[PDB]
RNA sequence: CUCCGAACGGUAAGAGCCUAGCAUGUAGA
Protein backbone atom coordinates (compact mmCIF):
# COMPACT_ATOMS: atom_id res chain seq x y z
CA UNK A 1 0.00 0.00 0.00
CA UNK A 2 2.98 2.35 0.52
CA UNK A 3 4.14 3.52 -2.90
CA UNK A 4 7.19 5.22 -1.39
CA UNK A 5 8.00 1.95 0.37
CA UNK A 6 8.01 -0.04 -2.88
CA UNK A 7 10.00 2.65 -4.70
CA UNK A 8 12.57 2.64 -1.90
CA UNK A 9 12.77 -1.15 -1.96
CA UNK A 10 13.55 -0.95 -5.68
CA UNK A 11 16.14 1.75 -5.01
CA UNK A 12 17.79 -0.32 -2.26
CA UNK A 13 17.90 -3.38 -4.51
CA UNK A 14 19.47 -1.31 -7.30
CA UNK A 15 21.96 0.04 -4.75
CA UNK A 16 23.00 -3.39 -3.45
CA UNK A 17 23.30 -4.35 -7.11
CA UNK A 18 26.20 -1.91 -6.84
CA UNK A 19 29.37 -3.56 -5.45
CA UNK A 20 27.79 -6.94 -6.26
CA UNK A 21 28.41 -6.00 -9.91
CA UNK A 22 30.98 -3.28 -9.11
CA UNK A 23 32.96 -5.31 -6.57
CA UNK A 24 34.26 -7.53 -9.37
CA UNK A 25 35.27 -4.70 -11.72
CA UNK A 26 35.20 -0.93 -11.21
CA UNK A 27 33.12 -0.29 -14.34
CA UNK A 28 29.43 -0.67 -13.45
CA UNK A 29 28.69 -2.36 -16.79
CA UNK A 30 25.53 -1.91 -18.84
CA UNK A 31 23.66 -5.18 -18.24
CA UNK A 32 25.53 -7.66 -16.00
CA UNK A 33 22.85 -10.39 -16.43
CA UNK A 34 20.59 -10.70 -13.34
CA UNK A 35 20.79 -14.50 -13.18
CA UNK A 36 24.21 -14.21 -11.51
CA UNK A 37 22.24 -13.14 -8.41
CA UNK A 38 18.97 -15.03 -8.11
CA UNK A 39 20.45 -18.51 -8.36
CA UNK A 40 20.28 -20.06 -4.87
CA UNK A 41 23.26 -21.35 -2.95
CA UNK A 42 22.01 -24.89 -3.65
CA UNK A 43 23.36 -24.36 -7.18
CA UNK A 44 26.05 -21.87 -6.07
CA UNK A 45 24.67 -18.36 -6.53
CA UNK A 46 23.61 -15.90 -3.83
CA UNK A 47 19.93 -16.38 -2.98
CA UNK A 48 19.00 -12.74 -3.50
CA UNK A 49 15.26 -13.05 -2.92
CA UNK A 50 14.06 -9.91 -4.69
CA UNK A 51 10.90 -7.80 -4.42
CA UNK A 52 11.51 -5.17 -7.10
CA UNK A 53 10.78 -5.74 -10.78
CA UNK A 54 14.09 -7.04 -12.16
CA UNK A 55 13.12 -7.90 -15.73
CA UNK A 56 15.27 -10.67 -17.23
CA UNK B 1 17.78 -5.29 -34.88
CA UNK B 2 21.26 -5.01 -33.38
CA UNK B 3 23.00 -1.96 -31.88
CA UNK B 4 26.79 -2.12 -32.23
CA UNK B 5 29.34 0.31 -30.75
CA UNK B 6 32.25 1.27 -32.99
CA UNK B 7 34.44 2.70 -30.23
CA UNK B 8 37.95 4.03 -29.73
CA UNK B 9 39.96 5.89 -27.10
CA UNK B 10 40.49 8.90 -29.40
CA UNK B 11 37.17 10.77 -29.30
CA UNK B 12 35.23 8.44 -31.59
CA UNK B 13 32.48 6.47 -29.82
CA UNK B 14 29.79 5.76 -32.41
CA UNK B 15 26.67 3.60 -32.06
CA UNK B 16 25.37 2.08 -35.30
CA UNK B 17 22.06 0.24 -35.55
CA UNK B 18 22.49 -2.58 -38.08
CA UNK B 19 20.58 -5.63 -39.25
CA UNK B 20 20.87 -9.15 -37.86
CA UNK B 21 21.68 -11.17 -40.99
CA UNK B 22 23.59 -8.26 -42.56
CA UNK B 23 27.20 -8.33 -43.70
CA UNK B 24 30.21 -6.43 -42.39
CA UNK B 25 30.43 -4.34 -45.56
CA UNK B 26 27.14 -2.57 -44.88
CA UNK B 27 28.13 -2.24 -41.22
CA UNK B 28 31.30 -0.45 -42.32
CA UNK B 29 29.07 1.64 -44.58
CA UNK B 30 26.96 2.69 -41.60
CA UNK B 31 29.99 3.36 -39.40
CA UNK B 32 31.52 5.51 -42.15
CA UNK B 33 28.30 7.37 -42.91
CA UNK B 34 27.84 8.15 -39.23
CA UNK B 35 31.19 9.31 -37.91
CA UNK B 36 33.32 11.14 -40.48
CA UNK B 37 34.84 8.84 -43.05
CA UNK B 38 34.53 6.92 -46.33
CA UNK B 39 33.83 3.21 -46.59
CA UNK B 40 37.11 1.69 -47.84
CA UNK B 41 39.35 3.06 -45.04
CA UNK B 42 37.64 1.73 -41.89
CA UNK B 43 38.86 -1.39 -40.06
CA UNK B 44 36.99 -2.99 -37.15
CA UNK B 45 39.33 -4.96 -34.89
CA UNK B 46 38.99 -6.68 -31.53
CA UNK B 47 42.51 -7.27 -30.19
CA UNK B 48 44.21 -7.90 -33.55
CA UNK B 49 41.23 -10.01 -34.73
CA UNK B 50 40.74 -8.20 -38.03
CA UNK B 51 37.15 -8.46 -39.21
CA UNK B 52 36.99 -9.11 -42.95
CA UNK B 53 34.38 -7.63 -45.29
CA UNK B 54 32.96 -10.90 -46.65
CA UNK B 55 31.83 -12.84 -43.56
CA UNK B 56 28.40 -12.03 -42.18
CA UNK B 57 27.56 -10.34 -38.90
CA UNK B 58 25.51 -13.03 -37.17
CA UNK B 59 27.99 -15.59 -38.50
CA UNK B 60 30.81 -14.02 -36.48
CA UNK B 61 28.44 -14.09 -33.45
CA UNK B 62 28.06 -10.39 -32.67
CA UNK B 63 25.09 -9.31 -30.57
CA UNK B 64 23.49 -6.23 -29.01
CA UNK B 65 26.08 -4.11 -27.21
CA UNK B 66 29.31 -5.63 -28.57
CA UNK B 67 31.91 -2.85 -28.74
CA UNK B 68 34.51 -2.98 -31.51
CA UNK B 69 37.83 -1.13 -31.78
CA UNK B 70 37.76 1.22 -34.76
CA UNK B 71 41.02 1.82 -36.65
CA UNK B 72 41.63 3.72 -39.88
CA UNK B 73 43.48 2.10 -42.77
CA UNK C 1 22.31 -8.11 23.42
CA UNK C 2 24.53 -6.02 21.15
CA UNK C 3 22.86 -7.28 17.95
CA UNK C 4 19.45 -6.13 16.69
CA UNK C 5 17.72 -9.44 16.01
CA UNK C 6 14.47 -9.15 13.98
CA UNK C 7 12.52 -11.37 16.39
CA UNK C 8 9.78 -8.85 17.26
CA UNK C 9 7.55 -10.47 14.62
CA UNK C 10 7.28 -13.73 16.57
CA UNK C 11 9.19 -16.44 18.43
CA UNK C 12 10.71 -19.29 16.44
CA UNK C 13 9.89 -21.77 19.24
CA UNK C 14 6.57 -20.66 20.74
CA UNK C 15 5.11 -18.87 17.71
CA UNK C 16 7.06 -20.94 15.17
CA UNK C 17 8.15 -19.97 11.68
CA UNK C 18 6.55 -16.74 10.47
CA UNK C 19 7.11 -17.36 6.74
CA UNK C 20 7.37 -20.00 3.98
CA UNK C 21 9.77 -19.69 1.05
CA UNK C 22 10.35 -22.97 -0.83
CA UNK C 23 7.56 -22.10 -3.29
CA UNK C 24 9.54 -18.94 -4.15
CA UNK C 25 12.62 -20.92 -5.17
CA UNK C 26 10.42 -23.42 -7.00
CA UNK C 27 9.09 -20.55 -9.13
CA UNK C 28 12.45 -18.77 -9.45
CA UNK C 29 14.23 -21.77 -10.95
CA UNK C 30 11.39 -22.03 -13.46
CA UNK C 31 11.51 -18.33 -14.34
CA UNK C 32 15.31 -18.32 -14.75
CA UNK C 33 14.95 -20.95 -17.52
CA UNK C 34 14.67 -24.20 -15.57
CA UNK C 35 17.64 -26.04 -14.13
CA UNK C 36 19.57 -26.43 -17.39
CA UNK C 37 18.83 -22.87 -18.50
CA UNK C 38 19.53 -21.04 -15.24
CA UNK C 39 22.66 -23.17 -14.89
CA UNK C 40 23.84 -23.09 -18.52
CA UNK C 41 25.94 -19.95 -17.97
CA UNK C 42 28.27 -21.81 -15.61
CA UNK C 43 31.46 -23.70 -16.45
CA UNK C 44 30.00 -27.16 -15.75
CA UNK C 45 29.64 -27.33 -19.53
CA UNK C 46 32.86 -29.24 -19.28
CA UNK C 47 34.16 -30.32 -15.86
CA UNK C 48 33.83 -34.06 -16.71
CA UNK C 49 30.25 -34.02 -15.40
CA UNK C 50 27.41 -35.28 -17.65
CA UNK C 51 24.44 -34.31 -15.47
CA UNK C 52 23.47 -32.54 -12.23
CA UNK C 53 24.69 -34.38 -9.13
CA UNK C 54 25.66 -33.25 -5.65
CA UNK C 55 29.30 -32.15 -5.49
CA UNK C 56 29.22 -29.11 -3.19
CA UNK C 57 32.50 -28.73 -1.31
CA UNK C 58 39.09 -15.97 -0.79
CA UNK C 59 37.36 -19.32 -1.30
CA UNK C 60 33.74 -18.34 -2.09
CA UNK C 61 34.73 -15.09 -3.80
CA UNK C 62 37.02 -16.93 -6.22
CA UNK C 63 34.49 -19.76 -6.61
CA UNK C 64 31.82 -17.22 -7.53
CA UNK C 65 33.88 -15.03 -9.87
CA UNK C 66 34.99 -18.24 -11.60
CA UNK C 67 31.68 -20.13 -11.75
CA UNK C 68 30.10 -17.11 -13.49
CA UNK C 69 33.29 -16.01 -15.29
CA UNK C 70 31.77 -16.58 -18.78
CA UNK C 71 28.45 -15.02 -17.79
CA UNK C 72 30.44 -11.99 -16.54
CA UNK C 73 33.53 -11.83 -18.77
CA UNK C 74 31.55 -11.43 -21.98
CA UNK C 75 31.68 -8.60 -24.50
CA UNK C 76 28.02 -7.53 -24.30
CA UNK C 77 28.41 -6.29 -20.69
CA UNK C 78 31.69 -4.37 -20.37
CA UNK C 79 33.17 -2.04 -22.99
CA UNK C 80 34.85 -3.69 -25.96
CA UNK C 81 38.44 -3.10 -24.86
CA UNK C 82 39.21 -6.78 -25.35
CA UNK C 83 42.38 -7.83 -23.53
CA UNK C 84 44.32 -11.05 -24.12
CA UNK C 85 46.16 -12.84 -21.35
CA UNK C 86 49.83 -13.81 -21.54
CA UNK C 87 48.97 -17.43 -22.38
CA UNK D 1 67.33 5.29 -43.28
CA UNK D 2 64.17 6.48 -45.03
CA UNK D 3 63.70 9.97 -43.54
CA UNK D 4 65.14 12.46 -46.04
CA UNK D 5 65.46 12.22 -49.80
CA UNK D 6 69.24 12.50 -49.96
CA UNK D 7 70.14 15.69 -48.07
CA UNK D 8 67.68 18.35 -49.32
CA UNK D 9 64.53 18.19 -51.43
CA UNK D 10 62.30 20.76 -53.08
CA UNK D 11 59.19 20.29 -50.95
CA UNK D 12 56.00 19.76 -52.94
CA UNK D 13 53.60 22.45 -51.80
CA UNK D 14 50.76 20.04 -51.04
CA UNK D 15 51.74 18.47 -47.70
CA UNK D 16 55.45 17.63 -47.61
CA UNK D 17 58.14 15.79 -49.61
CA UNK D 18 57.38 12.28 -48.31
CA UNK D 19 53.85 12.94 -47.00
CA UNK D 20 51.84 13.24 -50.21
CA UNK D 21 50.52 9.80 -49.20
CA UNK D 22 48.46 9.34 -46.04
CA UNK D 23 50.50 8.83 -42.87
CA UNK D 24 48.92 5.43 -42.21
CA UNK D 25 49.57 4.17 -45.72
CA UNK D 26 53.20 5.34 -45.84
CA UNK D 27 53.82 3.94 -42.34
CA UNK D 28 52.50 0.65 -43.71
CA UNK D 29 54.64 0.96 -46.87
CA UNK D 30 57.83 1.05 -44.81
CA UNK D 31 57.41 -2.14 -42.79
CA UNK D 32 56.99 -4.65 -45.62
CA UNK D 33 58.72 -7.49 -47.41
CA UNK D 34 59.24 -5.59 -50.66
CA UNK D 35 60.72 -2.66 -48.73
CA UNK D 36 63.21 -4.87 -46.87
CA UNK D 37 64.89 -5.60 -50.21
CA UNK D 38 65.93 -2.67 -52.42
CA UNK D 39 65.83 -0.21 -49.50
CA UNK D 40 69.65 -0.27 -49.41
CA UNK D 41 69.56 2.59 -51.91
CA UNK D 42 67.93 3.35 -55.26
CA UNK D 43 68.85 6.77 -56.66
CA UNK D 44 68.34 6.89 -60.46
CA UNK D 45 69.34 3.68 -62.25
CA UNK D 46 68.35 0.65 -60.16
CA UNK D 47 64.87 2.17 -59.97
CA UNK D 48 64.52 1.43 -63.68
CA UNK D 49 65.60 -2.17 -63.08
CA UNK D 50 63.13 -2.62 -60.21
CA UNK D 51 60.32 -1.00 -62.23
CA UNK D 52 60.53 -3.12 -65.39
CA UNK D 53 60.31 -6.30 -63.25
CA UNK D 54 56.92 -5.71 -61.58
CA UNK D 55 53.90 -6.21 -63.85
CA UNK D 56 51.26 -5.05 -61.36
CA UNK D 57 49.43 -1.72 -61.14
CA UNK D 58 47.66 -1.35 -57.81
CA UNK D 59 47.63 -0.06 -54.26
CA UNK D 60 46.55 -2.01 -51.18
CA UNK D 61 45.49 -5.66 -50.99
CA UNK D 62 44.37 -7.85 -48.10
CA UNK D 63 42.57 -7.09 -44.88
CA UNK D 64 45.88 -6.13 -43.37
CA UNK D 65 46.88 -3.25 -45.63
CA UNK D 66 49.46 -4.90 -47.89
CA UNK D 67 51.13 -2.55 -50.41
CA UNK D 68 51.72 -3.74 -53.93
CA UNK D 69 55.28 -3.40 -55.26
CA UNK D 70 53.81 -0.86 -57.67
CA UNK D 71 52.73 1.31 -54.75
CA UNK D 72 55.90 0.79 -52.71
CA UNK D 73 57.99 1.62 -55.78
CA UNK D 74 55.99 4.80 -56.34
CA UNK D 75 56.80 5.71 -52.73
CA UNK D 76 60.47 4.82 -53.22
CA UNK D 77 60.78 7.05 -56.28
CA UNK D 78 58.89 9.69 -54.31
CA UNK D 79 61.51 9.56 -51.57
CA UNK D 80 64.29 9.61 -54.18
CA UNK D 81 62.80 12.71 -55.85
CA UNK D 82 64.29 12.43 -59.36
CA UNK D 83 64.71 15.39 -61.67
CA UNK D 84 62.05 16.26 -64.24
CA UNK D 85 64.19 15.06 -67.16
CA UNK D 86 64.31 11.50 -65.83
CA UNK D 87 60.54 11.54 -65.35
CA UNK D 88 60.00 12.77 -68.90
CA UNK D 89 62.29 9.92 -69.96
CA UNK D 90 60.07 7.45 -68.10
CA UNK D 91 56.96 9.12 -69.55
CA UNK D 92 58.40 8.82 -73.08
CA UNK D 93 59.21 5.09 -72.82
CA UNK D 94 56.76 3.07 -74.92
CA UNK D 95 58.41 -0.36 -74.71
CA UNK D 96 58.07 -0.91 -70.95
CA UNK D 97 54.52 -0.25 -69.78
CA UNK D 98 54.40 -0.11 -65.99
CA UNK D 99 57.48 2.11 -66.00
CA UNK D 100 55.45 4.66 -67.96
CA UNK D 101 52.55 4.07 -65.58
CA UNK D 102 54.73 4.92 -62.57
CA UNK D 103 56.14 7.95 -64.37
CA UNK D 104 52.64 9.26 -65.04
CA UNK D 105 51.53 8.58 -61.47
CA UNK D 106 54.54 10.41 -60.04
CA UNK D 107 54.14 13.35 -62.42
CA UNK D 108 50.56 13.54 -61.16
CA UNK D 109 51.50 13.42 -57.48
CA UNK D 110 54.45 15.84 -57.81
CA UNK D 111 54.13 18.31 -60.66
CA UNK D 112 52.38 21.38 -61.95
CA UNK D 113 48.82 21.02 -63.25
CA UNK D 114 49.93 22.67 -66.48
CA UNK D 115 52.72 20.11 -66.61
CA UNK D 116 50.22 17.41 -65.64
CA UNK D 117 48.11 18.07 -68.73
CA UNK D 118 51.19 18.69 -70.87
CA UNK D 119 52.82 15.32 -70.09
CA UNK D 120 49.85 13.06 -69.24
CA UNK D 121 47.47 14.07 -72.06
CA UNK D 122 49.39 12.19 -74.80
CA UNK D 123 49.25 9.09 -72.57
CA UNK D 124 45.51 9.07 -73.40
CA UNK D 125 45.92 7.09 -76.67
CA UNK D 126 47.25 3.66 -75.68
CA UNK D 127 44.52 1.00 -75.94
CA UNK D 128 46.55 -1.78 -74.34
CA UNK D 129 45.85 -4.02 -71.36
CA UNK D 130 47.11 -3.35 -67.83
CA UNK D 131 46.91 -5.68 -64.83
CA UNK D 132 45.83 -4.39 -61.43
CA UNK D 133 45.28 -5.79 -57.94
CA UNK D 134 41.86 -5.25 -56.39
CA UNK D 135 41.32 -4.69 -52.67
CA UNK D 136 40.19 -8.30 -52.13
CA UNK D 137 43.44 -9.65 -53.63
CA UNK D 138 41.88 -10.77 -56.92
CA UNK D 139 43.48 -9.28 -60.02
CA UNK D 140 41.77 -7.61 -62.96
CA UNK D 141 42.90 -6.66 -66.47
CA UNK D 142 41.70 -3.17 -67.42
CA UNK D 143 42.47 -0.52 -70.03
CA UNK D 144 45.10 2.19 -69.68
CA UNK D 145 42.40 4.75 -70.46
CA UNK D 146 40.58 3.72 -67.28
CA UNK D 147 43.74 4.37 -65.26
CA UNK D 148 44.57 7.81 -66.66
CA UNK D 149 40.89 8.76 -66.58
CA UNK D 150 40.56 7.94 -62.88
CA UNK D 151 43.91 9.67 -62.36
CA UNK D 152 43.11 12.96 -64.11
CA UNK D 153 39.35 13.20 -63.40
CA UNK D 154 38.58 10.97 -60.41
CA UNK D 155 39.93 11.16 -56.86
CA UNK D 156 41.99 8.41 -55.19
CA UNK D 157 42.16 6.06 -58.17
CA UNK D 158 44.50 4.06 -55.91
CA UNK D 159 44.98 4.04 -52.13
CA UNK D 160 46.77 7.41 -52.40
CA UNK D 161 44.72 10.61 -52.22
CA UNK D 162 45.30 12.98 -55.12
CA UNK D 163 46.34 16.62 -54.53
CA UNK D 164 43.22 18.35 -55.95
CA UNK D 165 43.90 19.16 -59.60
CA UNK D 166 41.74 21.99 -60.95
CA UNK D 167 38.84 21.55 -63.31
CA UNK D 168 40.14 21.79 -66.88
CA UNK D 169 37.67 24.57 -67.78
CA UNK D 170 39.44 27.17 -65.62
CA UNK D 171 42.76 26.42 -67.30
CA UNK D 172 41.16 26.37 -70.76
CA UNK D 173 39.75 29.83 -70.01
CA UNK D 174 43.03 31.15 -68.56
CA UNK D 175 45.74 29.15 -70.38
CA UNK D 176 46.27 26.28 -72.81
CA UNK E 1 42.77 -8.84 -81.00
CA UNK E 2 44.27 -5.56 -82.19
CA UNK E 3 41.27 -4.93 -84.46
CA UNK E 4 38.99 -5.12 -81.41
CA UNK E 5 41.22 -2.97 -79.19
CA UNK E 6 41.19 -0.01 -81.57
CA UNK E 7 37.42 -0.44 -81.87
CA UNK E 8 36.94 -0.11 -78.11
CA UNK E 9 39.56 2.65 -77.77
CA UNK E 10 37.06 4.81 -79.67
CA UNK E 11 34.21 3.38 -77.58
CA UNK E 12 35.94 4.76 -74.48
CA UNK E 13 37.15 7.91 -76.23
CA UNK E 14 33.57 8.67 -77.29
CA UNK E 15 32.16 8.28 -73.77
CA UNK E 16 35.02 10.22 -72.18
CA UNK E 17 34.61 12.92 -74.84
CA UNK E 18 30.85 12.82 -74.25
CA UNK E 19 31.29 13.36 -70.50
CA UNK E 20 33.28 16.55 -71.10
CA UNK E 21 30.70 18.26 -73.31
CA UNK E 22 27.90 16.87 -71.14
CA UNK E 23 29.52 18.54 -68.12
CA UNK E 24 29.96 21.92 -69.82
CA UNK E 25 26.35 22.13 -71.05
CA UNK E 26 25.07 20.97 -67.64
CA UNK E 27 25.94 24.37 -66.14
CA UNK E 28 23.80 25.97 -68.85
CA UNK E 29 21.26 23.14 -68.62
CA UNK E 30 20.93 23.69 -64.87
CA UNK E 31 20.47 27.42 -65.44
CA UNK E 32 18.17 26.63 -68.37
CA UNK E 33 16.18 24.17 -66.25
CA UNK E 34 15.71 26.97 -63.72
CA UNK E 35 14.60 29.20 -66.59
CA UNK E 36 12.20 26.50 -67.78
CA UNK E 37 11.02 26.12 -64.18
CA UNK E 38 10.94 29.92 -63.98
CA UNK E 39 8.38 30.23 -66.77
CA UNK E 40 6.83 27.03 -65.43
CA UNK E 41 6.48 28.71 -62.04
CA UNK E 42 5.34 31.92 -63.75
CA UNK E 43 2.56 31.10 -66.25
CA UNK E 44 2.42 27.32 -66.68
CA UNK E 45 -0.56 26.53 -64.45
CA UNK E 46 -2.00 27.75 -61.13
CA UNK E 47 -1.81 24.45 -59.24
CA UNK E 48 -2.39 22.55 -62.50
CA UNK E 49 1.10 21.26 -63.41
CA UNK E 50 3.93 19.56 -61.50
CA UNK E 51 6.28 17.85 -64.02
CA UNK E 52 8.25 16.56 -61.03
CA UNK E 53 8.92 13.52 -58.85
CA UNK E 54 9.77 14.89 -55.38
CA UNK E 55 12.92 12.80 -55.66
CA UNK E 56 14.98 12.28 -52.50
CA UNK E 57 18.27 10.41 -52.26
CA UNK E 58 17.53 8.25 -49.19
CA UNK E 59 13.95 7.96 -47.95
CA UNK E 60 13.86 7.76 -44.14
CA UNK E 61 10.86 5.44 -43.68
CA UNK E 62 10.50 5.96 -39.95
CA UNK E 63 8.12 4.22 -37.56
CA UNK E 64 7.12 4.94 -33.96
CA UNK E 65 9.40 4.62 -30.94
CA UNK E 66 7.62 2.50 -28.36
CA UNK E 67 7.82 4.51 -25.13
CA UNK E 68 11.44 5.62 -24.60
CA UNK E 69 13.34 4.08 -27.52
CA UNK E 70 16.49 6.13 -28.01
CA UNK E 71 16.63 8.82 -30.69
CA UNK E 72 18.96 7.06 -33.10
CA UNK E 73 20.78 9.44 -35.45
CA UNK E 74 21.56 7.94 -38.86
CA UNK E 75 24.56 10.25 -39.30
CA UNK E 76 24.52 12.82 -42.10
CA UNK E 77 27.94 12.22 -43.66
CA UNK E 78 27.16 10.13 -46.75
CA UNK E 79 23.74 10.44 -48.40
CA UNK E 80 24.46 11.47 -52.01
CA UNK E 81 25.47 7.86 -52.73
CA UNK E 82 21.87 6.67 -52.18
CA UNK E 83 23.19 3.40 -50.77
CA UNK E 84 20.51 0.81 -50.03
CA UNK E 85 22.03 0.15 -46.59
CA UNK E 86 20.38 3.35 -45.34
CA UNK E 87 16.81 2.42 -46.29
CA UNK E 88 16.09 0.11 -43.35
CA UNK E 89 13.54 2.01 -41.18
CA UNK E 90 15.51 2.58 -37.97
CA UNK E 91 12.46 2.49 -35.69
CA UNK E 92 13.26 -0.74 -33.84
CA UNK E 93 14.30 -1.63 -30.26
CA UNK E 94 18.09 -1.87 -30.18
CA UNK E 95 19.19 -3.24 -26.78
CA UNK E 96 16.68 -2.59 -23.96
CA UNK E 97 13.68 -1.11 -25.80
CA UNK E 98 12.28 -4.64 -26.24
CA UNK E 99 10.49 -4.19 -22.91
CA UNK E 100 7.16 -2.43 -22.47
CA UNK E 101 8.45 0.27 -20.08
CA UNK E 102 4.89 0.75 -18.81
CA UNK E 103 4.51 -2.11 -16.32
CA UNK E 104 7.52 -0.66 -14.46
CA UNK E 105 6.69 0.83 -11.04
CA UNK E 106 6.94 4.57 -11.75
CA UNK E 107 9.68 5.16 -14.35
CA UNK E 108 13.20 4.02 -15.23
CA UNK E 109 15.16 6.27 -17.58
CA UNK E 110 18.72 5.06 -16.88
CA UNK E 111 19.94 3.06 -13.87
CA UNK E 112 23.61 3.91 -14.36
CA UNK E 113 24.19 6.55 -11.64
CA UNK E 114 24.29 9.34 -14.22
CA UNK E 115 20.74 10.65 -14.68
CA UNK E 116 21.72 14.28 -15.25
CA UNK E 117 18.87 14.78 -17.71
CA UNK E 118 15.20 15.09 -16.77
CA UNK E 119 12.67 15.08 -19.60
CA UNK E 120 10.04 12.92 -21.29
CA UNK E 121 7.95 15.38 -23.40
CA UNK E 122 4.90 15.27 -21.14
CA UNK E 123 4.05 18.97 -21.44
CA UNK F 1 36.58 -0.17 -2.51
CA UNK F 2 39.88 0.38 -0.71
CA UNK F 3 40.57 -3.37 -0.71
CA UNK F 4 41.29 -3.10 -4.44
CA UNK F 5 43.92 -0.42 -3.77
CA UNK F 6 45.43 -2.50 -0.96
CA UNK F 7 45.66 -5.58 -3.18
CA UNK F 8 47.16 -3.49 -5.99
CA UNK F 9 49.80 -2.12 -3.61
CA UNK F 10 50.60 -5.63 -2.38
CA UNK F 11 50.89 -6.89 -5.96
CA UNK F 12 53.14 -3.96 -6.87
CA UNK F 13 55.39 -4.69 -3.89
CA UNK F 14 55.52 -8.37 -4.85
CA UNK F 15 56.38 -7.48 -8.45
CA UNK F 16 59.14 -5.14 -7.29
CA UNK F 17 60.51 -7.87 -5.02
CA UNK F 18 60.44 -10.40 -7.87
CA UNK F 19 62.19 -7.94 -10.19
CA UNK F 20 64.87 -7.26 -7.58
CA UNK F 21 65.34 -11.01 -7.02
CA UNK F 22 65.66 -11.68 -10.75
CA UNK F 23 68.07 -8.76 -11.18
CA UNK F 24 70.28 -9.62 -8.19
CA UNK F 25 70.71 -13.18 -9.52
CA UNK F 26 70.48 -11.97 -13.10
CA UNK F 27 72.46 -13.54 -15.98
CA UNK F 28 74.03 -10.10 -16.56
CA UNK F 29 74.85 -9.63 -12.84
CA UNK F 30 75.26 -13.07 -11.22
CA UNK F 31 75.91 -15.56 -14.03
CA UNK F 32 77.93 -12.88 -15.84
CA UNK F 33 80.15 -12.66 -12.75
CA UNK F 34 80.06 -16.45 -12.30
CA UNK F 35 81.67 -16.77 -15.75
CA UNK F 36 84.33 -14.17 -14.87
C1' C G 1 6.16 10.80 -28.57
C1' U G 2 12.34 11.67 -30.73
C1' C G 3 16.90 13.91 -24.27
C1' C G 4 21.76 10.97 -28.16
C1' G G 5 27.51 11.12 -23.34
C1' A G 6 32.58 10.84 -22.62
C1' A G 7 37.74 10.03 -19.94
C1' C G 8 40.08 7.62 -15.28
C1' G G 9 39.19 3.65 -11.93
C1' G G 10 42.16 -1.33 -17.72
C1' U G 11 45.41 -3.78 -20.10
C1' A G 12 51.73 -7.95 -14.73
C1' A G 13 56.40 -7.03 -14.06
C1' G G 14 60.83 -9.15 -16.73
C1' A G 15 66.97 -10.24 -18.12
C1' G G 16 69.83 -11.16 -24.20
C1' C G 17 69.76 -8.84 -29.57
C1' C G 18 68.14 -4.75 -32.97
C1' U G 19 66.40 -0.74 -35.70
C1' A G 20 64.75 5.74 -35.44
C1' G G 21 61.37 10.62 -36.64
C1' C G 22 63.93 14.56 -33.35
C1' A G 23 67.67 18.51 -31.33
C1' U G 24 72.92 23.04 -30.88
C1' G G 25 73.94 27.06 -34.27
C1' U G 26 77.93 29.51 -29.75
C1' A G 27 82.40 31.18 -26.68
C1' G G 28 87.58 31.26 -28.24
C1' A G 29 92.52 30.90 -30.38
Amino acid sequence: NTQELLDLLVKCENKIQTRIKIGLNSKMPSRFPPVVFYTPKELGGLGMLSMGHVLI
Amino acid sequence: MIEVVCNDRLGKKVRVKCNTDDTIGDLKKLIAAQTGTRWNKIVLKKWYTIFKDHVSLGDYEIHDGMNLELYYQ
Amino acid sequence: VLKQNPFWWTHQRHDGKLWNLNNYRTDMIQALGGVEGILEHTLFKGTYFPTWEGLFWQIPNRRFTLWWSPTINRANVYVGFQVQLDL
Amino acid sequence: MANRTVKDAHSIHGTNPQYLVEKIIRTRIYESKYWKEECFGLTAELVVDKAMELRFVGGVYGGNIKPTPFLCLTLKMLQIQPEKDIIVEFIKNEDFKYVRMLGALYMRLTGTAIDCYKYLEPLYNDYRKIKSQNRNGEFELMHVDEFIDELLHSERVCDIILPRLQKRYVLEEAEQ
Amino acid sequence: NDEEEYEAWKVRELKRIKRDREDREALEKEKAEIERMRNLTEEERRAELRANGKVITNKAVKGKYKFLQKYYHRGAFFMDEDEEVYKRDFSAPTLEDHFNKTILPKVMQVKNFGRSGRTKYTH
Amino acid sequence: EARKRELKKNKKQRMMVRAAVLKMKDPKQIIRDMEK
